[PDB]
RNA sequence: CUCCU
RNA sequence: CGCGGGGUGGAGCAGCCUGGUAGCUCGUCUGGCUCAUAACCAGAAGAUCGUCGGUUCAAAUCCGGCCCCCGCAACCA
RNA sequence: UUGAGCCUUGAUGUGUAGGAUAGGUGGGAGGCUUUGAAGUGUGGACGCCAGUCUGCAUGGAGCCGACCUUGAAAUACCACC
RNA sequence: AGGCGGCCCCCUGGACGAAGACUGACGCUCAGGUGCGAAAGCGUGGGGAGCAAACAGGAUUAGAUACCCUGGUAGUCCACGCCGUAAACGAUGUCGACUUGGAGGUUGUGCCCUUGAGGCGUGGCUUCCGGAGCUAACGCGUUAAGUCGACCGCCUGGGGAGUACGGCCGCAAGGUUAAAACUCAAAUGAAUUGACGGGGGCCCGCACAAGCGGUGGAGCAUGUGGUUUAAUUCGAUGCAAC
């Protein structure tokens, strides 16, 4: 908004491993207000990852999401008649979370059977740089850097951190 | 402009004298001849000169700050 | 291919485009890179990035001349003219002097009357 | 509801840096308060350079 | 673009709406993309007017006409929409 | 872009 | 009526500059962008390489035969 | 200056497999070398960035073939190209 | 007055000041007349870089005989004639006298400690701000739009109209002089309060951006318009009716 800073609230943390970045993540997929059965969904999906992957669970589930998380992201912008795109670089709070989006709505597509099985696998090909959230990185990061020569004026990301 | 120097040179001496006398000639002349608006934008600009100094000058007495 | 020591490298600093055409002492060209050829196409000419990638892929391809140092001549009152000589400093040469070549007639023909 | 985004101190930047950028050569449309006029001029002056490294 | 005619105390007759109608199409040509068209038409006694709401991708804009038989109001409406038309069109376009 | 009283 | 050259995405053509895997613009399909069309950008399929043969490990590439073009001619029953 | 043709020569010919920038076919365990050896003072070509040619040593008297992988075995050596 | 910018030469006009000498009212204005008069244009002969009406093409747009882009001929230049108009403007005729100040610019000159870019005066031309006074106000304000004097030009509601007819000038374009019929009760100047702007500055809003879920496709419910009917009671209709 033009004002406020907000005072922001935290979030509790997951209950089965000690992760507040899982909590959001059952947050995120826990459509229409309910969230006991998508963390159903959640703990059902990383036990397949456990046995589809051999490794821990937490560990898992954050290689699996490093690989789908950006680094730059476009702007869209319009100048006169122009309305070009232009690259910002995200912010690290506003990065895992734009990973998690796109591993949960192309766990809603590829259609198997059940959405642990689907959201499995796409973590699964998430830690493979196979599946589609990494299409989805890698169509940012192209054309992040394929508009990269725009680095201006004062409307994105002032001097540092 | 020119710029040949020792080991720390090369950039800011350049790109000031280069900046000013340059960008100032070549912005005025890439295009419109005028004819007649020097003349409007010279007393429009010392109009203006006059008109910033009389009033800085007059300007100086209190803000209520 | 000629076996040059030094070179003069000329950048044409256009509003639209820049141009780098590094040539020899003589002042007969040996390789020259374009805003333009560099993938960036239009508007995307108009940018300091566009002169870079342009120095870049100019600074090499004259690699087979073998230049240890360039002089740098700059005409043009365009948006790169600096960023193309900061990638003439990273680009491994060691600049003798800059200097600035831009046509300032001493008022002679009448230039176009183009805005509106 | 709450409150102001960066108390006028690098807003006052920001507005220096725009309108610094969109011509105005006044440098006489600042604040009158020393902290924030000294970087609406701040904001000016940097976008000078960033007028001259484009169009 | 569809058009609603809806009269208050305005009896409109076959003929009012043919040629109604017939001025919207040509105006809706002429100016803008546009995707619905509401007409009211109005009688108070002395004051024939008419109102029109144009909903277009830009928005709403809306204009009102007195006459003195209900035609020339009509043509008012459209005259003044056509203009505000002008406006919002190459108020979007402003390259 | 920084040369005033 | 015999010499040459061409047969490769829908089309124009590279590849055959060296026998070892099929390539570029458009058209056609997404997606981002745009008020929508456009323009820009990023991806993708698009061929048993004109058809039969054979020449060696392996042929779009090399060689026969046929078809289709385009030129050069021979065109004085 | 420069084509083109003809000799005399001299280099070049990494798909896959892999000790390897092996061109084909045939013959094929004999030449290399102290006519002062592998490394490199050296200097290039090629360069399908990995290996081969030759210039001069201050060293100085050494190397492969059949025997490991291949449709293929070695510019180990020679012939015809 | 229009106007006149590299540098040098030749021919030539005017202004200014210091100190004197000289003539002795020789002065001011001026209808008619004569002269000069930006740019465009016209005639003759040259010249033609760049720019650039016309013109072509590409865009833009609903259209685009336009703005934008790519080209491009007259013209822009010179010599000699013509035209004689401009927002030819300070929208302020010329000449003369008088009437508080300040800050500057430029150009001479006098005195004194030039002894230091110093100080005190004195003429000319010029820029701004303001005093009384004036003005409808805006503003003008010793360079007046203040107080006066001499002479000239011009005005008498807006449109018709600086147009027609006639004269004069011009190669032409056209310039000058200059009506009337008709028609309206206004036209106008300055200033005010709002409103408005694809004017500016600042702040804010689910206004945009970042997201979540919808409507528009479907069936059904309910309301409205239309159509129907004997009646389909009446009202509510942009947001702010449905």
């Amino acid at each position: 908004p033009r004002r406020r800073v907000i005072g922001q609230r935290k979030i509790l943390p997951d209950p089965k491993f000690g992760s507040e970045l899982l909590a959001k993540f059952v947050n995120i997929l826990m459509v229409d207000g309910k969230k006991s059965t998508a963390e159903s969904i959640v703990y059902s999906a990383l036990e397949t990852l456990a046995q589809r992957s051999g490794k821990s669970e937490l560990e898992a589930f954050e290689v699996a999401l490093e690989n789908v998380r950006p680094t730059v992201e476009v702007k869209s912008r319009r100048v006169g008649g122009s309305t070009y795109q232009v690259p910002v670089e995200v912010r690290p709070v506003r990065r895992n979370a734009l990973a998690m989006r796109w591993i949960v709505e192309a766990a809603r597509k590829r259609g198997d059977k059940s959405m642990a099985l689907r959201l499995a696998n796409e973590l699964s090909d998430a830690a493979e740089n196979k599946g589609t959230a990494v299409k989805k990185r890698e169509d940012v990061h192209r054309m992040a850097e394929a508009n990269k020569a725009f680095a201006h004026y004062a409307w994105l990301s002032l001097r540092s951190a | 402009i020119k710029v040949r120097e020792n080991e720390p040179f090369d950039v800011a001496l350049r790109r000031f004298k280069r900046s000013c006398e340059k960008a100032g000639v070549l912005a005025e002349v890439r295009r419109r001849e005028f004819y007649e608006k020097p003349t409007t934008e010279r007393k429009r600009a010392k109009a203006s000169a006059v008109k910033r100094h009389a009033k800085k000058l007059a300007r100086e007495n209190a803000r209520r700050t | 291919r000629k076996q040059v020591s030094d070179g003069v490298a000329h950048i044409h600093a256009s509003f639209n485009n820049t141009i780098v055409t590094i040539t020899d002492r003589q002042g007969n060209a040996l390789g020259w890179a374009t805003a333009g050829g560099s993938g960036f196409r239009g508007s995307r000419k108009s940018t300091p990035f566009a002169a870079q990638v342009a120095a870049e892929r100019c600074a090499d391809a004259v690699k087979e001349y073998g230049i240890k140092n360039l002089e740098v001549m700059v005409k043009g009152p365009g948006p790169g003219r600096e960023s193309t000589i900061r990638a003439l400093n990273a680009a491994g040469f060691r600049i003798t002097n800059i200097t600035d070549v831009t046509p300032i007639p001493h008022n002679g023909c009448r230039p176009p009357k183009k805005r509106r | 509801m709450k409150r102001q985004k960066r108390d006028r101190l690098e807003r006052a930047h920001q507005r220096g840096y725009q309108a610094g950028i969109a011509g105005r050569s006044k440098e006489m449309c600042p604040y009158q308060t020393l902290n924030q006029r000294s970087q609406w001029l701040g904001g000016w002056r940097e976008a000078m350079a960033d007028r001259v490294v484009m169009a | 673009m569809q058009l609603n005619i809806t009269g208050n105390n305005v009896e409109i007759t076959e003929a009012l709406r043919e040629f109604v109608t017939a001025k919207f199409a040509k105006l809706e040509q002429y100016f803008d993309r546009i995707n619905q068209v509401y007409v009211v038409l109005k009688v108070e006694k002395v004051t024939h007017t008419s109102d029109a709401t144009l909903h277009v991708d830009g928005g709403e804009l809306h204009a009102s006409a007195e006459g003195q038989d209900m035609y020339a109001a009509i043509d008012g409406l459209i005259d003044k929409l056509a203009r505000q038309l002008t406006k919002h069109k190459d108020k979007l376009k402003q390259h």
